[PDB]
RNA sequence: CCUGCGGCACGCGCGCUACACUGACGGAGCCAGCGAGUCUAACCUUGGCCGAGAGGUCUUGGUAAUCUUGUGAAACUCCGUCGUGCUGGGGAUAGAGCAUUGUAAUUAUUGCUCUUCAACGAGGAAUUCCUAGUAAGCGC
């Protein structure tokens, strides 16, 4: 699980 | 052009203080001998870690320098490298053995290298420490070394760490004792001969940091 | 009478008391002169005071200090004290005030442990 | 006996033929293997007479004797 | 009835305590300080070395604590024990025989720390009471209607005996299992001053030499 | 100006006196004073068996002048050690009694001291000028 | 090989870094324009200066 | 204070004419703040404002010259003096100790002060000089020259 | 120089001090050693390797003979 | 080696010692704090004298901020000797003599003096204590 603000910059 | 008359009568004592003590109070040498002024550290990004700037006539501040996260840094690094002399339980709280040794060590890196003992420790110290220093990751169970950078306090930190230390390790059983080997680093530090013990050990810090990147 | 002035120094457990009158210019401590201090490393921990202000402030007065207790550095911490606050409160009281505060500026910005003791008690966290 | 001198009466031959070719230290003066037929430090000493042109260090002394 | 040092502070406040060690502790006491430090709540372990009593106190009841744990050791096994309560408040200098040390057992894991209930079995005496509500405060009031752990002080032969347990509740029976320290303990004397004072009125003093010392129980 | 031998620092003017009542030769050393070991806990005797007796009067000549009266059981606590007793921890020791008695005995026929009331030893007016003197010559050293 | 300072700016809060590493940006000393963020080892504060080695490389979380 | 007698003639005169003054109310009633020049004399005497009498210390020039020009620093614990030889002795309020001596003219100065912080200096000679001073260091920090 | 030589039926290393290379005897003192150098006016500096039969035997004759050469008792074995 | 726990040759826990030159040895420099101390008796004991010392002895001060005691403690400091050799590092095991406490010292009470001069060259897997006058060194 990817912690947040990581998964907004792949995303 | 222009004079200013400050002293008006020849200042005579009834104790007599040496000739030469009433000489050293135009400046503040190191141990009555080495001038703190043209001492420039010559890699920046070390000013402000590096404290040669307040003069100081021996190595023993005694004020508190463990209570603030980077109060550490304003402590005059000749005292600083003192302090990582008494490292051993046959050292600790024997401070002015180590003063004797410094006084005892500064002497003779001039005798060599006739420059300045001071701005040789200030060299040394701008030498040793590693530009990058690699870390150990998580990775899940299979651990890699991941290289980073490295704060210039820890710089610092691990500098005047590993020329005590080279010094202490290379006078284990010889003849020479710990002052005579510093001066060894130290000269060699100054130039990075690549023949001094922090020199060799940077260049395995910065060589691993490379590899893996 | 005699102007004296009566000043206090203390380190880990040494007292120093410093009796300043005016005189000629001889300093002594506990009955010899303070070119003999024990630790020999440490004598210019006591030449502090002397050689910050400058000896000409010396030469008119008397530095009598005895002290006891402590060991060889924690003395060498009291005289350095004591000779301190035995110098800046002669010219508070019998010299001038403009003096004063030259003084207690010049012993300030070199070491402030000079003048008041630097009392390490506990903290608990 | 025998003559009180040799091999060190050659070690002084050798000796004051490749001190003045160096120089350096007393633990350094160990090489040429220091042996008895004499002593060790006071190499340097009878060396401290005449010169060579070069350094030199010190022990329970300090010294940086230009030998 | 709660005591009357207890008093004012009593349900209100929580207690802080300080774990502390004798001087030069060996390494298998300055262990043993720290499951005092575990087995209280609000338990802090600070190293003891070049403090005197006076400025231990004296600096504790400025900082503001509740009271004072201190240990000694006879050769690794720690042998005495006291609490003493600081604001003008009562000591308790405790003989403990039998320890077994946590650090001794496995690797089972690491203690609850959560709230405890506590256990108090056999205190009939006045006195007995006293030692009730001096150990009592030392924990923090009000703990949950089902926390785990369950902490008995059994006094089964004037040896309070205290155990640390955990619980948890079958279908049918409670089924415990024991983590923490065993203790015997004694009480052998109670000032009613802290134990920085030394000449404070003694509440209470084991007599050993006495025609009647093994007859009475609570003497 | 003047010289008392407060002025002199402690070692150097133990160091010329102890080698003035050398070159005077009128001491009286007594019998032993090559085998004796001088103290408590001590190990071996003077690594100078040559001039340590007037290395010891000449300090025992410095200490009684700074001082009223000395005795014999004080000369031994100030010249005692400490002993070490091997694997056991070390005391201090008293040293030996002959020795500082037989230079108190031994300073009395120079007359750097003498008998005071009250009990001990004292300095004598004619100690007290000698002393004195060589306070100075040792003050003169420069030359 | 030529090295580049660069002075610290922010250090990074919240993010989720190995301990012992922290995270910053940093700002180029030689032109004030740029920045790229580098992660430190040892403790660092801002308005002090850092060196790289390399500065393209522009670090990552390290898990 | 010293003990030794005033020099002086025992028919007393009065002191002579007075020809520069200077004069700082800041420390009033504790020590002298007025610094008086009299005419052709190599001293030039002070006077409490508050007891209204000459004060106790005389301030001397040390290099023979006449008096011309007086001044006093804003917090009064200097007392400036001008000599006609260059000199600019500056004595001390509290004592009438010499602490400083400037020499930068060599004709007569005519006119010193200080400025409001303590911190510069001005002086102007009948060279044409009018040399800028710093106070808290001793350093000169500048020197100008007019014509007359 | 001679070196490894026998003294009192035990072989003494040439190339030390002769107030160490005495004490390899059994029982004598590293003091004892030291004050016959001093009664046989030895330098004590020099190396067994030198140290003539002449000077050697005057050693003997105070090593196997102390009470007749002012020894203290005490300072025996 | 000391000690505790097991076991009954050994297993375990707390510990002390040193492996040396940031040392040892010899002089010399010389600085603590908490403390205790004699009545119907023999306490803490200066000083003198005798003994290499350990100790002996003639006296003294003190029921004590008064006399011991400035407890002149030790690491520590300086000058010197040793010179990397199980060496002068280390002091176990042991021989012989002299003292002390005690009705009593053999299975050594302890201390002193000379000789004997072992393991130990930084300690496997394990694992203890600790954040500032603290850790560790050091003596009382």
């Amino acid at each position: 699980s990817l912690k947040a603000g990581e998964r907004l910059m792949e995303a | 052009d222009f004079e200013v008359v400050e002293e008006f009568t020849p200042v005579v004592l009834a104790t007599p203080i040496p000739e030469e003590v009433q000489q050293a109070q135009t400046e503040i040498k190191l141990f009555n001998k080495w001038s703190f002024e043209e001492v420039e550290v010559k890699d920046a990004s070390l000013v402000d870690y590096v404290q040669v700037r307040q003069p100081i006539f021996v190595a023993h501040t005694a004020g508190r320098y463990a209570n603030k996260r980077f109060r550490k840094a304003q402590c005059p690094i000749i005292e600083r490298l003192t302090n990582s002399l008494m490292m051993n339980g046959r050292n600790n709280g024997k401070k002015l053995k180590a003063v004797r040794i410094i006084k005892h060590t500064l002497d003779i890196i001039n005798v060599l290298t006739d420059q300045n003992p001071i701005q040789v420790v200030v060299d040394a110290i701008t030498n040793t420490g590693p530009r990058e220093d690699t870390t150990r990751v998580g990775g899940g169970g299979a651990a890699r070394r991941q290289a980073v950078d490295v704060s210039p306090l820890r710089r610092v930190n691990q500098a005047i760490a590993l020329l005590t230390i080279g010094a202490r390790e290379a006078a284990f059983r010889n003849i020479k004792t710990i002052a005579e080997t510093l001066a060894e680093e130290l000269i060699n530090a100054a130039k990075g001969s690549s023949t001094s013990y922090a020199i060799k050990k940077k260049d395995e810090l910065e060589r691993v940091a490379k590899s893996n990147r | 009478a005699v102007p004296s002035v009566q000043t206090f120094g203390k380190k880990k457990s040494a007292t120093a008391v410093a009796h300043v009158k005016a005189g000629k210019g001889l300093i002594k401590v506990n009955g010899s002169p303070i070119t003999l201090v024990e630790p020999e490393i440490l004598r210019f921990k006591v030449y502090e005071p002397l050689l910050l202000v400058g000896l000409d402030k010396f030469s008119n007065i008397d530095i009598r200090v005895r002290v006891t207790g402590g060991g060889h550095v924690s003395q060498v911490y009291a005289i350095r004290q004591a000779i301190a606050k035995g110098l800046v409160a002669y010219h508070q009281k019998y010299v001038d005030e403009q003096s004063k505060n030259e003084l207690k500026k010049a012993f300030t910005s070199y070491d402030r442990t000079l003048l008041i003791a630097d009392s390490r008690r506990p903290e608990p966290k | 006996a025998q003559h009180a001198v040799i091999l060190d009466q050659e070690k002084y031959d050798r000796i004051l033929k490749e001190v003045p070719t160096y120089r350096y230290v007393s633990v350094s003066v160990l090489v040429d293997r220091l042996k008895i037929g004499g002593s060790l430090a006071r190499i340097a000493l009878r060396h401290l007479e005449k010169e060579g042109i070069i350094k030199p260090i010190s022990k329970h002394s300090k010294q940086a004797i230009y030998t | 009835q709660v005591d009357d040092e207890y008093a004012a502070t009593s349900g209100i406040m929580d207690p802080r305590i300080i774990v502390t060690t004798s001087r030069d502790p060996s390494t298998r006491l300055s262990q043993f300080a720290k499951e005092i430090k575990l087995l209280f709540p609000n338990a802090v372990r600070l190293n003891r070395g070049n403090y005197v009593m006076p400025n231990l106190v004296d600096a504790c009841k400025k900082s503001g604590t509740t009271d004072l744990v201190v240990l000694h050791e006879h050769r690794g096994v720690p042998t005495s024990l006291t609490i003493s309560h600081f604001p003008h408040g009562p000591t308790a200098q405790f003989s403990l025989h039998n320890v077994v040390m946590r650090h001794d057992i496995i690797n089972a894991g690491n203690q609850s720390e959560v709230n405890p209930h506590l256990i108090f079995d056999n205190f009939t005496t006045a006195l007995g009471k006293r030692v009730v509500c001096i150990l009592k405060h030392l924990f923090n009031a009000g703990p949950k209607k089902d926390s785990e752990r369950v902490i008995t002080f059994a006094n089964r032969g004037d040896f309070i005996s205290v155990r640390q347990h955990v619980y948890v509740r079958t279908r049918e029976g409670v089924e415990i299992a024991e983590v923490g320290p065993r203790f015997e303990m004694r009480l052998f004397e109670l000032r009613l001053g802290t134990l920085e004072n030394k000449d404070a009125d003694v509440e209470w003093q084991l007599r050993r030499f006495i025609r009647t010392a093994n007859k009475k129980d609570y003497l | 100006p003047g010289v008392s031998v407060r002025d002199v620092a402690a070692q150097d003017f133990i160091n010329a006196y102890a080698s003035f009542l050398q070159r005077q030769g009128k001491l009286e050393v007594p019998g032993y004073v090559d085998i004796v070991k001088t103290s408590s806990g001590n190990e071996m005797p003077p690594q100078d068996a040559e001039g340590w007796f007037y290395k010891r009067a000449a300090s025992v000549a410095r200490h009684i002048y700074m001082r009223k009266q000395v005795g014999v059981g004080k000369l031994n606590k100030l010249y005692g050690g400490a002993k070490s007793r091997g694997v056991r921890p070390y005391k201090h020791i008293d040293a030996s009694g002959s020795i500082n008695r037989k230079v108190l005995q031994a300073l009395e026929k120079i007359g750097i001291v003498e008998i005071s009331p009250k009990g001990g030893r004292r300095i004598s007016e004619n100690g007290q000028r000698d002393l004195d003197r060589i306070a100075a010559q040792t003050l003169e050293e420069d030359e | 090989t030529p090295v580049t300072l660069a002075k610290v700016i922010k250090v990074l809060g919240r993010t989720g870094s190995r301990g012992g590493v922290t995270q910053v940006r940093v700002e180029f000393l030689e032109d004030t324009s740029r920045t790229i963020v580098r992660n430190v080892k040892g403790p660092v504060r801002e308005n002090d200066i850092l060196v790289l080695m390399e500065s393209e490389r522009e670090a990552r979380r390290l898990r | 204070q010293d003990g030794g007698r005033v020099g002086g003639s025992t028919i007393k005169s009065k002191f002579p004419e007075i020809v520069a003054l200077a004069i700082e109310n800041a420390r009033i009633g504790e020590w002298e703040n007025i610094i008086t020049a009299h005419k052709d004399e190599k001293f030039a005497r002070t006077w409490d404002m508050r007891n209204k009498r000459v004060g106790r210390w005389t301030f001397d020039t040390t290099d023979d010259g006449f008096v011309k020009s007086v001044a006093m620093s804003q917090c009064g614990n200097f007392g400036f003096i001008g000599s006609s030889n260059g000199s600019i002795t500056i004595y001390n309020m509290q004592s009438g100790i010499l602490r400083k001596k400037y020499k930068l003219h060599k004709r007569a100065v005519t006119g010193i002060s200080l400025d409001g912080m303590n911190r510069k200096m001005v002086s102007c000679g009948l060279d044409g000089i009018v040399g800028f001073y710093d106070f808290n260091k001793s350093t000169l920090l500048g020197k100008l020259k007019l014509d007359a | 120089f001679q070196h490894i030589l026998r003294l009192l039926n035990t072989n003494v290393d040439g190339n030390i001090k002769i107030v160490y290379a005495l004490t390899t005897i059994k029982g004598v003192g590293r003091r004892y050693s030291n004050l016959v150098c001093k009664k046989a006016d030895v330098d004590l500096h020099k190396r067994a390797g030198e140290l003539t039969q002449e000077e050697l035997e005057r050693i003997v004759q105070i090593m196997q003979n102390p009470t007749h050469y002012k020894i203290p008792a005490w300072f025996l074995n």
